């Protein structure tokens, strides 16, 4: 398919589009340029005159985003970290034996000039650092990741466990908008300081400040979801990554497989940088995102869908996708799965159960199905189609550009 | 929706186009453990 | 399942997942490293002085927890307990013989040193003091156990309550919502104080102060869902508990029964120490909640409610399970119980029945193997009749909400 000709004249023609950069950027090959992530935290003077600038500047429209991470870095000083066995990720060393390592742990830098208010502000607050004020600073964060009236249905959570041995209340100025505390997200030191937070707090569940994770834990796994939907399928369909992985029928789909399996990035290890590749500025465009991935987040919502799933009912549907072939893929495996029942008997009393034309397979097997479709011309059977109308009738309330509304009325009418 | 344009002959023309596409799904096994999909195998009318 | 390849290049792909520690722990692997449950009461000073400084709190403002536990401990220092037998429950031994044992026959240790208004209150309050007071605080935890409107419901039982040979009235005016008094929950010794009672009381049912438990009472089995729905389950099937747990037919509601089914546990053991693992913060994932078992307890809730529960009706209905699977695992085994009735003549008069005497037919009890067999022979999907058994069982219920599996149930099978 080099040569294209218009046959009435016999000349060539060469179709092109324009061109889609965007790359995507692995966290491995950024530990490949540097050894370190650099946090700046620019102003380091007086914890207390920190203490009183946080809490003039939140009780009034205006504050520092310098001020906060660096009454941020000054408080959560927790030194506390009995290492239990050794940690290592990417290469970098970051503890062994027995060492009583901390958050920042993760290389701390200077930056810049310029500061705000005067010296000593308002010395009325004491004893506040240590109980509340990182948690309501951190829970500020995943406060701002919303644009829809869940914001105010997400400040309770605030309010309510800053409330939690400490028992504080209201505070903010203006609801949100995009105005308030949502602009910290765009501050690269901020982000590293949760992101640090919430890597530290994943190694030592049981510490006295755990608590701290009720902000930052929406950083874990930032901007990886097609990893959350292939863990996801793999739990609704209860087969093994491999059988799943067996199960794609797309071109494209088998691309984004590929990309997202990139063996040396330690996604499935417990304690790695991988999981806060965004908000640790590891990468810039992450390759287990389901905007890099759209054809495989499109499947697998999907036939999770089909197979009954209560959180693909909400996933949104992306453009520029082969929407016909990745719901015919689905539609077959979703039928595959939910007509061959696991079935088999687990317990006994010394008596147990051997269970050894144109009719669907006995099993799962990616081979058989395919072989009883070519054996339906590669079309959907009407008792197949009739499953889908089961599955997707009697859904409530879903909103536009889901999933959900275009498996209901794709397969219902 | 443009003006000055041969509407049906356009229409049918997609139609045709889009029907092709839609009902001859790509499906094809992508990955295996050592156990593919051969694909060896209504001659009269019927959609290619 | 080792070694995947795309095969359009013979290339090798490894399938992974982010991983999933937060591993349950077992309250008999708790006393293997500690022998005694440290409950740190504060301030041991001025028994008297406490009550005035939790009532004068309670009513609009900020009472501390350290206050009410250490009124707590005062008040509920009555060493009232006649042993009727022994008690030793994970090799730690509590009574012998006639003891007289206490409340808290626990172990006791003093924390900090720090207080809010220091010395003597208000001497307003007289004793009434182990008639009531405890009694309130303690139902402050049952009432803050919750978020819907039910806690305006389960709150004026609890003023009910306190009327017993007392008759007084309210305390605080401000709605729950998680602000007021629900901090209390994240307080790891008012919640081995409320645990403590609940198993005192548990004991000593006869005990004049028990009332005490309808409060503290949802302390017991916290986070033992599962369990009490394998039991819930036992009950509705009429089938003994071996018969049950034949009748599992997928491998992860098999993985999860296995893991609740550990031997040494003492989860069948009356008086135990195990009801309380959370309270008493004897484990941080509890092995026996329905996060940890998910598969089992969908399944299991679903069969119940074919078999016409009414608990089954409200239970959440769990994410990351197979669902087609379980239901038609959880359809199986409904069926087979709403088809093969129990009946048989228990008593008479000398003349008594004795039971000797098409194809495609449902096996004559409750078997699994027949009945795996004959599914076998339907073509491994469920037949007609009983998808119209399941039709008929869940069509007509009313109000179901939603997320639970009872809304999962009739959106399923009445269409």
């Amino acid at each position: 398919s080099v040569t294209v000709k218009r046959i009435i004249d016999n000349t060539v023609i060469v179709p092109k589009l324009p061109a889609n950069e965007d790359p995507v950027e692995y966290p491995a090959d950024y530990f490949r340029k540097s050894k370190e992530i650099p946090l700046y935290i620019n102003t380091t003077k007086s914890l207390s005159d920190l203490r009183g600038y946080v809490y003039q500047g939140l009780k009034s429209g205006n504050v520092s985003i310098i001020h906060v991470n660096s009454y941020l870095y000054g408080a959560l000083k927790d030194i506390r970290g009995k290492l239990d066995k050794d940690w290592s990720s990417f290469g970098i060393n970051i503890g062994k034996a027995g060492d009583t390592i901390g958050i920042f742990d993760l290389v701390s830098l200077k930056a810049l000039d310029g500061v705000l208010p005067d010296g000593v502000s308002d010395a009325s607050r004491t004893s506040a650092d240590d109980k509340w004020l990182p948690l309501y600073l951190l829970g500020l964060y995943r406060v701002g990741r919303t644009q829809m009236p869940e914001y105010r249905k997400k400040l309770m959570d605030g309010l309510t466990n800053q409330c939690k041995m400490i028992n504080e209340q209201f505070e903010p100025l203006v609801p949100e908008g995009r105005d308030i505390f949502d602009v910290w997200g765009n501050d690269s030191n901020y982000t590293k300081i949760v992101a640090a937070v919430d890597m530290f707090f994943h190694m030592f569940k049981k510490h006295e400040c755990a608590s701290f994770r009720y902000g930052t834990i929406v950083s874990r796994f930032k901007d990886c979801a097609a990893l959350a939907t292939f863990g996801h399928l793999c739990k609704i369909t209860g087969m093994s990554t491999e059988d799943v992985t067996t199960w794609i029928l797309n071109r494209e789909v088998a691309d984004e497989m590929v990309q997202m399996m990139l063996p040396g990035q330690e996604i499935d290890k417990a304690d790695s940088y991988m999981p806060y590749l965004i908000d640790f500025g590891l990468s810039s465009k992450s390759p287990y995102s389901s905007v890099k991935n759209p054809a495989f987040h499109f499947w697998g919502q999907l036939t999770a869908l089909l197979l009954r799933s209560t959180r693909a009912r909400n996933a949104r549907q992306p453009d520029d996708i082969e929407y016909t072939s990745l719901t015919t893929a689905g539609l077959l495996y979703a039928y595959a799965v939910g007509s061959s029942a696991d079935l088999a008997q687990q317990f006994c009393v010394g008596d147990n159960k051997y269970t050894p034309t144109n009719a669907p397979p006995q099993g799962r097997d990616v081979v058989e199905w395919l072989g009883w479709f070519e054996d339906q011309n590669r079309k959907p059977t009407p008792d197949m189609m009739q499953y889908a109308k089961r599955a997707v009738m009697s859904l409530q309330g879903l909103r536009e550009k889901t999933i959900g509304k275009y498996a209901k009325s794709e397969f219902d009418k | 929706q443009p003006d000055d344009i041969e509407y049906t002959s356009l229409t049918t023309a997609g139609l045709l186009y889009a029907y092709a596409v839609g009902s001859s799904a790509d499906l094809a096994q992508q990955f295996c453990v050592g156990d593919n999909k051969y694909t060896p195998d209504l001659t009269t009318n019927a959609p290619p």
